[PDB]
């Protein structure tokens, strides 16, 4: 009834104090211990939800959209939340009065249906600065650097990231075919550029050291068959009363296993890479012929092989070509933290490179897979389309007052429902402001006269703690971010106040 | 402690606090209504057809209900005639207005409108189906009494029991000269002895003093008995009291208690009868028709129970007030003579009403489809907001007389049917028969009653309904 | 006796709470409301709108609620009325008060913010204020009564009460405060009887004792003028005592009784011409009333006596005595009427004391359809005449219906701007919380809220939006409500005004009061041992 | 004693609920089943079938909306509105205790002048159905149906993928081929609703796990459908390897590696560089497909193979070979793609060959929502039906507005046919009149003032003239209700003959069932 709609939204009020630390880069870290023992701690609000666990139905409304905003932006979405929880925290003595949920969500419409008419007029050009290849992703991978938990550790990242996104295929883009491996331990500094596939250590028995870990120029072979005697041998009826004729029996697969390494051999392959585990019977063979080998490549690892490296993967050892085969110029191994990391280099047909994640932190690790990777997606839809806003919160803030303005050509009963959607607008600069410290109402004071004189893009940075322009900072956002947030969010408004009754069985 | 109901649940639980009750009393409607049998805290039972004692002891679980017990007890101390016919209206409303209430999404303060409304065309329609009887005629009080006892067999005695109450009715009425036959029959008091017969009453105009003479082969006749408003003490003292009234010379004696030797020397020898103590209240009935002078006769019975004395003044005048009389009922049996009481009880307000109001409304169901039709003429004249809620209360009064029906257990729509044609174009005098259950003369076959009797119900039964639509919040379980 | 609480769960716990009961007597405002129904377990209840009696019956666990409650205490001594009405605004002032001390700003510059803003509230009333004046006849005094016959179920047949209610007061107008016009509380003496209808109660320029007399037989009326009367509270009613002879203890008694007897005998020695007896008479005694023309009434209430002798002036004698020790009664307990007649309504005498010395008074006597009818007409007009008393006293009046807060918004928000720092957002909350009394009334009303409150905003806005020294119409002023067609019509043709103390002196009271809940830090609760 | 207290009580429990479910107003609920699986849909028939109920009289009701889902489906949640309102009136009869046979022949009495009065309202019947000009009077209205958040770009897909899913002919009569899967529900979250647009081709959602390289420009694919599974012919049953000399130990694994090579073989000698396989793929077929690289499809079982029927038009055959061109169908290009940030297998072509089937793209940020755009699809098909099966389905004033017309037609049936069913037809002559109230309860307009507005617009037929402007007026659902009643054919919002037609038959025997139970014998379990 009545009392379900508010009693829905009274339960999303605790998540949108509980996300007011995870939006900018000024708040703080939440832990969350799920039952894999594994606490997530970050500062960037997309992560905190994906794996945030609820109680009530009702949340599952901000679960799904949290699942979208991650496809389409993947940092600083925590907005899209607050402005749905602030609109349902708002509405509530407006659902006691005489305006029923649909003209409030017929408000909601038409008032993203405004925005999006100022946000294509707030839309500027960047070529038109005069901005080059480099000027251009280098201040918008500067700005991304926010939200993120250590920004110490992320300048480190900023002339190599740039480099490593350019060093990808500007004509087609892929989020697997750019995955990053990550390294547990080491400092943030001791990263590295790898062109090649990476492995986690090796499965080795006995001495591992009789194998050269470094060579010239190998051929590169991937192949999916299994090495072993006697594994997935059906049982059969063998009637012997002699002696050699039942010695043959294991004396058979012995010499067949030495006729594979033979002709896998023959093709020039000084690297044989095998998908299920292997014996230790191809150790003498290698040892002596100085052949490197090493099985159990992943899934990650076979899609590099394809695009990257280029090979083929043959199981027919008579059938094995050198057409199936790759090559490069430098095979380098790396060992970190007593573990010896196999990792290919020189490769000029691979159209992607490889970063290594070294970091002594098991939280802050996944953090910046996920940071990285959100720059790579920043990257995506702003070389196709440049466009750029003002970041740090400042956008919605040109478009509050000019919410207003709307509210005047209204000029009817809906009117208070826009004016709810302005004012509800502005807690999200005011939740910035409470984790920097700042004053609530005078910075807001503030905020509602810097647009009103000089309109255009005035940022108010919170670093210097004064009152200023994000544009001339170098603060910038990517526009399709806003776009999809308001989008999405009004949906979001709009199923929440539909539901009268929740129903529950067993 | 909350107990505390809103939203749609106010109004739900409210409705249907009288709507089970007012299923039960369907059966207490008209001549052929049933008895209704209570149970008490101590296990015993009550079996009789008056509403008043019926929802006394029954306890409702819900507090709306307690009101109309409240309201039913207006209507009783106001009117208090013929609850058979009369206090089943208390629970004819709240039922129809079930339908629509919340399903409309009404606010109650909407129909409280309608309510005011419907009360002022409703006064219009009372006296319009009335008409006027000669008020001096005892005549045709006499079949108004036998209407209403027609619950039990006593229409065999209704002679002398009709009679028992008008010769007292006649007596006292006379509190005004003019502007309206105001009287008080609580002065007159029904004594009820089990044995004997009904034919061993004595009434007629004039006071009746119930006691004894000195002794009961006293001489039985008085002159002019004007009335004035161990041993050795009783000797003494009550002989400084009767025969000091002697000083403006009466010739009837009245005292607290009774008569010693010594006085019976100085009381005989006025040459007349000596009366005794008489009865306290006795005092006060005297003391409204007069030192009391202009008394005609005196007179003494002589039977085993108690004894009589007879006080004819014949002259209040010489304006003047009401008199007061006295009145003992003589049943046939001791389950008879308790059971009856309530008939020849009520008989006082039957002429009281027709003193007031000498207009004479149709009875047998007939006022409450006179009512429902009027009320059905003006809710499509008025239309605006009240179009709905104004034509239920016309099928309020539409229910009413299918209670009626209930009793003979046919179809309702057959006759109503005919109802709202040979009644609303024909007359008024139409209705339906109780005996039969047909449709005949109601004037024809005997069934009317007193305007005031159709008049101070539905007005104080549409008035009844405000304390059900002001309905809010209910809080309990605190104090008071 | 208990643990403590702290933290937030103070802030918002205590507060929803209140909203909770608040949310609920907010059926009850204006005359398109409802009643409550308040039980006495007992199998009888009472329904009534009035604030006091419900929030009085109604259980409350929450210290924090208890003193709203007690508002209407205070609240019914000052003003006398507004129980029905006036003591919802007290509810909203909490619920935009718990928003704000939720995330940064201490209630410290809240509550400094509303002390600032109520401080300018009270001139900002001023300036809107239309006094009392230029007003033909008893139209005034006539919207005044109506106002106050408003949101009671009587209201309609108000065509009478209005005009019996200006005269009434006008009957007990006495002088007083060094030449001032003063209406005694309690003067008017309501009765209650069944009968009629509301439209049929007397109006008696005097007080009326509802009683009858002692012996029915007695005379019941008393012709002439300047008949005197008195109150007297005389007493009629029936150690080691060693017993021989009877006539000893019976001459004990004889003297006793002959002196009570003489009691009544000493009355007419002065020439009472009414004699009026607190407890009852024996008819032996009431022989010298009949020949000396005296009306007896017993059994009277000490409270009943006790109004006599102020309206009428006469003093109150408990016995027969004097200065002396001999038992005797003085001509000086008498008092003074114009005439004593006896009105019978519904077989109940009553008797009308004209012309009064001490302190001028009157009387109302109700009829009715039942109990709980004139059960709740009682209340109705206990409140309703303390309207008029403050509008005679103070001719200052503020208009009703939501007129004061719609009119309030522009002054309090140029007042915002004025001001400034940390509290304009506090002066802000405090006016759009006024705006919820006409939405709760649209509530009751089954209408659409924000379709009048925008009409609130927009008509009310062209008084400071058009300079006013330049009139240019445009501005009727008040506007502010419809009970009926749901349209924007002035309160001058719709005939509603209320006192200035309705406002003023009640939500200032009512403000000081609210903000001590936001003061409240911790709270211990001590369970009894 | 069962109908009094407990056929009563229990309807009215879930009927209070399915008075958000009609209209363009229609609200969403929450239901979660016993297995944990929450569930938002405003279509209360969609609710009933996944609801848990108890009491058997409302399960019998739920039978009834299913019914509806054959033929019409659209708009049929009055069938448990009208029903309760029924029971309303006929719980007044019940307390009357008038018979139950003279309320059966009220509603018999009456369904055969309703249909009669049906044939009266049909107006401007479109016989092209085909262009989308003609079909938005009758799309638009059905897209009101459902959530009214974009009623612009739910009613353009519906009328451009006419062209595209629905097959296209010159003239096409006889019942012309319909289907319910000429659509696919493809739900993909992230996205805006406006990137939804209609594809000739067919998205799957797998990642091919080869060395696959998509063939663009010259197109001209060739895919077959194979019933079992790519390898040597396998035995069913589980035998017992035999090995006695070197010889069969040693070729043992070269016989079955040597076979499934000339197998496959054969089919890229055919030039296939694609296939459909309901079943598995060997490990031995992939690691020779390497060289020449010819696709795999890993789709399950072949519910969703029957819409690659119609699309490549091939037969499925279970042994390999060298498929015949009756077997071979065809795709203009294979990619990956990626639509909603997904990598997923997509047949995208340009101008494509596909026989009378297409597939519409769904872009959403919420798959909840999603679930009500699959059952808006639905209602595509149901509109396609109903103007394919009948001869025709004309036009009807929308809007709830069709029975406050029909109120005034049948009071007068009752007048015209006197006798002792006279008022008991009057009583459910106005029973018809909570269809606006279930509308403006949610349209948040008050029905003490709209109601008798309604009846004061269309009175008897209209003032004296020759026109009818009742056929044009129906209630006003915008921020403008207030105002007055406004027309429909300016904004085009019409009906169908076939929904109301087929709606009231089903509701005339199933109002009559729930009051024919005497009372209801029930067991443990």
């Amino acid at each position: 009834g009545k009392g379900q709609i508010i009693s829905n939204i009274n339960a999303c009020v605790a998540v949108q104090e509980a996300l007011k630390p995870t939006l900018g880069p000024l708040g703080s870290d939440i832990l969350i211990v799920t039952s894999n023992q594994k606490t997530t701690i970050s500062n960037d609000g997309a992560t905190i939800l994906k794996l945030l666990d609820v109680v009530h139905p009702a949340a599952k409304t901000l679960v799904d959209i949290s699942r979208a905003q991650d496809a389409e932006v993947g940092d600083g979405t925590t907005s899209v939340t607050i402005l749905a929880g602030e609109l349902m925290k708002e509405a509530k003595p407006f659902l006691e009065e005489g305006i029923s949920s649909h003209l409030i969500m017929k408000g909601y419409r038409k008032a993203v249906s405004l925005a999006v008419e100022k946000i294509n007029e707030l839309a500027v050009d960047i070529t038109s600065e005069k901005s080059s290849g480099r000027e251009l992703l280098e201040r918008c991978a500067r700005t991304a650097m926010s939200s993120k938990l250590i920004h110490n550790n992320a300048d480190f990242f900023v002339k190599m990231c740039v480099d490593a996104v350019l060093s990808l295929d500007r004509n087609d883009l892929d989020d697997k075919l750019i995955g990053i491996k990550k390294i547990p331990g080491g400092a943030m500094e001791e990263s590295l550029f790898i062109n090649g596939v990476a492995f986690k250590k090796t499965f080795s028995y006995a001495g591992f050291e009789q194998q050269p870990k470094k060579f010239n120029n190998p051929k590169i072979l991937s192949l999916n068959v299994e090495l072993e005697l006697k594994a997935e041998k059906d049982n059969a009826e063998v009637r012997v009363e002699h002696v050699e004729d039942y010695q043959a029996i294991v004396d058979a697969e012995w010499q067949l296993i030495f006729e594979k390494l033979r002709q896998v051999e023959e093709t020039g392959a000084n690297i044989v890479l095998s998908k299920l585990p292997i014996g230790d019977l191809a150790t003498q063979f290698f040892a002596d012929r100085n052949i490197f080998c090493a099985g159990r490549v992943s899934a990650d690892d076979m899609n590099r092989v394809i695009q990257a490296v280029g090979g083929s993967i043959q199981s027919t050892t008579s059938d094995i070509k050198p057409e199936h085969l790759g090559t490069c110029a430098l095979f380098e191994e790396m060992q970190i933290g007593s573990e010896r990391y196999n990792l290919f280099q020189g490769c000029p047909q691979a159209k992607t490179c490889t970063l290594l994640l070294r970091g002594g932190a098991e939280q802050v690790i996944a953090e910046v897979e996920r940071s990285l990777h959100d720059a790579i997606m920043i990257v995506k839809r702003a070389l196709q389309n440049k466009l750029i806003v003002a970041g740090g919160g400042a956008t919605e803030m040109e478009v509050s007052k000019c919410l207003r303005d709307y509210s005047k050509t209204i000029a009817g009963k809906q009117q208070m429902i826009i004016n709810a959607f302005a004012k509800a607008l502005e807690v999200i600069p005011r939740q910035l402001c409470e984790n920097a410290g700042f004053d609530a109402i005078e910075i807001l004071n503030k905020l509602r006269l810097a647009h009103s004189k000089g309109e255009k893009w005035y940022g108010v940075v919170f670093e210097t703690e004064n009152i200023g322009d994000n544009f001339a900072k170098f603060v910038w956002e990517p526009a399709l971010v806003k776009i999809n947030a308001l989008n999405s969010a009004t949906e979001a408004t709009n199923l929440i106040l539909s539901v009268d009754e929740t129903i529950t069985n067993k | 402690s909350q107990e505390r109901t809103t939203g749609r649940q106010a109004q739900i639980s409210n409705i249907t606090a009288a709507k089970a009750v007012a299923d039960v009393i369907r059966t207490c409607l008209g001549p052929k209504a049933m008895l209704k049998m209570l149970l008490d805290p101590m296990g015993g039972l009550v079996l009789t057809n008056d509403g008043h004692a019926i929802l006394r002891e029954i306890d409702v679980a819900h507090p709306a209900a307690k009101s109309m017990l409240e309201l039913s007890r207006t209507q009783d101390e106001e009117v208090g005639d013929g609850t058979t016919t009369v206090i089943i209206l208390a629970g004819e409303i709240l039922a129809q207005c079930a339908p629509y209430l919340i399903e409309k999404n009404i606010h109650p303060v909407i129909i409280i409108q309608a309510l005011k409304k419907a009360l002022t065309d409703a006064l219009e329609v009372i006296k319009q189906v009335s008409k006027p009887v000669d008020v001096e005629n005892d005549a045709a009080m006499k079949k108004l009494i036998q209407a209403s006892i027609g619950t039990k067999y006593v229409i065999h005695w209704s002679e002398k029991m009709c009679e028992l109450a008008l010769d007292a009715v006649k007596t006292v009425r006379k509190d005004l000269g003019q502007t309206f036959e105001i009287d008080i029959k609580r002065y007159v008091r029904v004594e009820k002895i089990p044995g004997g017969d009904v034919l061993d009453s004595r009434v007629l105009k004039g006071v009746l003093l119930n006691k004894d003479v000195v002794h009961p082969k006293m001489s039985r006749h008085i002159e002019n008995p004007r009335v004035v408003l161990i041993l050795q003490i009783e000797e003494e003292q009550v002989q400084l009291m009767c025969e000091q009234i002697l000083a403006v010379r009466p010739t009837l004696v009245i005292t607290e208690k009774g008569v010693s030797d010594l006085a019976q020397h100085y009381l005989l020898k006025g040459g007349c009868s000596v009366l005794r103590r008489v009865k306290k209240s006795d005092n006060n009935r005297i003391a409204r028709v007069t030192v009391g002078t202009n008394c005609g006769l005196f007179k003494v019975e002589m039977i085993g129970d108690e004894y009589f004395s007879f006080l004819d003044n014949c002259k209040e005048p010489l304006s003047g007030l009401q008199k007061a009389c006295t009145i003992m009922l003589r049943g046939g049996s001791k389950d008879i003579l308790n059971e009856i009481d309530r008939n020849l009880q009520d008989a006082m307000a039957v002429a009281r009403n027709v003193m007031l109001s000498p207009s004479l409304s149709p009875g047998g169901g007939a006022t409450e489809m006179a009512v429902s039709v009027k009320l059905a003429e003006k809710a499509k004249q008025l239309e605006g907001i009240q179009q709905w809620p104004y034509q239920a209360v016309a099928d309020a009064m539409e229910c009413i007389p299918r209670t009626l029906i209930q009793n003979a257990g046919g179809d309702p729509i057959r006759l109503l049917s005919q109802l709202r044609a040979k009644h609303a174009q024909g007359n008024f005098t139409t209705g339906i028969d109780g005996d039969k259950g047909k449709i005949v003369d109601m004037v024809s076959y005997g069934i009317w009653e007193p305007e005031v009797i159709k008049q101070q119900s539905v007005k104080t039964a549409i008035e009844s309904a405000c304390l059900l639509l002001r309905v809010d919040d209910i809080v309990s379980g605190v104090r008071k | 006796g208990g643990e403590k609480i702290s933290g937030d769960d103070i802030r918002n716990q205590n507060v929803l709470a209140t909203m909770a009961v608040a949310n609920v007597v907010k059926s009850s405002l204006g005359p398109v409301g409802l009643d409550k129904m308040l039980v006495d377990d007992i199998g009888d209840f009472t329904v009534t709108n009035d604030g006091a009696t419900i929030l009085s019956l109604l259980d409350v666990q929450h210290p924090a609620g208890k003193i709203l409650v007690e508002l209407a205490q205070q609240q019914d001594r000052e003003i006398g009325d507004g129980t029905t009405s006036v003591v919802i605004i007290a509810s909203e002032l909490l619920k935009r008060a718990n928003e704000l001390v939720k995330n940064k700003i201490h209630p410290t510059t809240i509550i400094t913010g509303f002390r600032v803003a109520l401080r300018e509230a009270i001139r900002f009333i001023n300036e809107v204020l239309s006094t009392s004046v230029d007003t033909l006849g008893k139209e005034t005094l006539i919207n005044i009564a109506k106002t106050s016959m408003s949101s009671k179920i009587i209201g309609a047949d108000s065509d009478f009460f209005s005009n019996m209610v200006v005269d009434a007061l006008l009957a007990v107008k006495t002088q007083n405060s060094k030449g001032e016009i003063k209406y005694p509380v309690k003067a008017v003496n309501v009765l209650k009887a069944h009968g009629k209808s509301a439209t049929e109660s007397l109006l008696v320029p005097g007080y009326a004792l509802n009683c009858t007399v002692a012996s029915q037989a007695m005379p019941k009326r008393i012709a002439g003028g300047n008949v005197k009367i008195a109150c007297l509270d005389l007493n009629l009613q029936k150690v080691q005592i060693n017993i021989d002879d009877p006539e000893q203890l019976e001459q004990i008694r004889k003297r006793e009784a002959g002196i009570v007897l003489e009691r009544v005998k000493k009355i007419i020695d002065a020439g009472a011409q009414v004699v009026l007896t607190t407890k009852g008479i024996d008819d032996l005694c009431l022989k010298e009333f009949v020949e000396a023309k005296i009306m007896g009434v017993r059994r009277c209430k000490k409270e009943d006596l006790r109004r006599i002798a102020r309206a009428t002036g006469a003093t109150l004698v408990s016995s027969m005595s004097n200065l002396e020790g001999e038992e005797t009664f003085e001509s000086s307990y008498l008092g003074l009427c114009d005439e004593v007649v006896q009105a019978k309504f519904s077989d109940d005498e009553c008797i009308l004391i004209k012309g009064t010395s001490k302190h001028s008074s009157s009387s109302i006597i109700l009829r009715g359809a039942n109990d709980y009818s004139l059960d709740e007409m009682e209340r109705s007009l206990h409140d309703s005449l303390s309207v008029v008393k403050r509008t005679l006293e103070s001719g200052n009046v503020v208009p009703g219906g939501g007129c004061v807060e719609a009119a309030l918004n522009i002054y309090l928000d140029n007042f915002a701007t004025t001001v400034g720092s940390r509290e304009q957002l506090a002066i802000a909350e405090f006016a759009a919380a006024l705006l919820i009394i006409p939405k709760t009334l649209a509530v009751n009303a089954a209408k659409d809220s924000s379709e009048l409150v925008a009409k609130l905003r927009s008509y009310h806005a062209a008084s400071q939006m058009a300079k006013p020294e330049d009139v240019k119409r445009r501005s009727y002023r008040n506007y502010g409500l419809d009970l009926i067609r749901g349209k924007i019509v002035d309160e001058i043709h719709a005939g509603v005004l209320e006192p200035t103390i309705s406002k003023v002196k009640s939500l200032k009271s009512a403000l000081e009061a609210c903000v001590a809940i936001l003061r409240i830090d911790t709270m211990i609760t001590v369970d009894p041992e | 004693d069962g109908q009094i207290i407990k056929s009563i009580a229990a309807i009215r429990e879930l009927h209070q609920m399915c008075l958000t479910s009609m209209g363009p107003c229609g609200r969403n609920k929450i239901i979660v089943n016993h297995l944990g699986k929450i569930i938002i849909t405003n279509d209360a028939a969609t609710m009933l079938r996944e609801l848990d109920i108890v009491h058997p009289a409302v399960k019998v009701l739920v039978m009834a909306t299913e019914q509806q889902k054959i033929d019409m489906g659209d708009g049929t949640n009055l069938v448990m509105i009208l029903a309760g309102e029924l029971l309303n009136v006929s719980e007044k009869l019940i307390s009357m205790g008038l018979s139950a046979v003279e309320i059966i022949q009220g509603y018999n009495m009456a369904r055969k002048f309703t249909l009669k009065e049906l044939d009266e309202m049909v107006v401007g019947e479109i016989t092209d159905k085909n262009d989308k000009n003609e079909l938005l009077k009758m799309i638009k209205p059905v897209i009101s149906s459902k959530k009214y958040g974009s009623e612009d770009i739910l009613s353009e897909l519906v009328s451009e993928a006419v062209s595209h899913v629905l097959p296209v002919a010159q003239q096409a009569g006889e019942i012309p081929y319909f289907n319910v899967d000429s659509i696919r529900v493809v739900k993909i979250m992230g996205g805006s609703l406006s990137n939804s647009t209609v594809i000739k081709g067919m998205v799957f959602n797998r990642e091919p796990e080869g060395h696959v390289k998509s063939l663009s420009e010259d197109k001209k694919h060739k895919v077959a459908v194979f019933t079992c599974p790519l390898d040597i012919a396998n035995t069913e049953t589980k035998g017992t390897v035999l090995l006695h000399n070197a010889q069969e130990m040693l070729d043992f694994s070269k016989g079955e590696e040597k076979q499934i090579d000339a197998m496959m073989k054969e089919i890229a000698d055919m030039g296939v560089e694609c296939i459909v396989a309901g079943a598995g793929v060997g490990e031995l077929a992939l690691h020779y497909l390497n060289r020449y690289g010819i696709l795999v499809l890993k789709v399950p079982s072949k519910f969703e193979l029957r819409r690659l029927c119609r699309v490549c038009g091939a037969t499925p055959l279970p042994r390999l070979g060298a498929p015949t061109p009756e077997e071979l169908g065809l795709v203009e290009t294979v990619k990956t793609m990626e639509i909603g940030g997904d990598r997923v297998t997509v047949f995208k072509q340009e101008q494509g060959e596909i026989s009378r089937t297409s597939t519409i793209i769904l872009r959403g940020a919420t798959q909840n929502n999603l679930d009500d755009i699959e059952r808006a699809i639905d209602d595509g098909v149901a509109a396609v039906k109903g103007l394919m099966k009948p001869s025709g389905g004309k036009l009807l004033p929308g809007a709830g507005a069709t029975e406050i017309e029909l109120i005034s037609r049948i009071t007068k049936y009752g007048e015209r046919t006197p006798g002792l069913l006279q008022l008991a037809i009057k009583q459910f002559a106005v029973a018809f009149e909570v269809v606006p109230r279930t509308l403006a309860e949610t349209a948040g307009l008050d029905v003490n003032e709209v109601l008798p507005n309604l009846y004061a617009a269309h009175n008897v037929t209209e003032p004296g003239a020759v026109k009818t402007d009742h056929l044009y007026k129906g209630v006003d659902i915008d921020g403008e209700s207030d105002e007055g009643v406004k027309d429909i054919r300016e904004e085009n919002i019409y009906d169908m003959l076939a929904t109301k037609k087929f709606a009231i038959n089903v509701a005339t025997e199933a109002a009559t069932t729930v009051l024919s139970i005497d009372q209801i014998i029930m067991a443990k379990k």
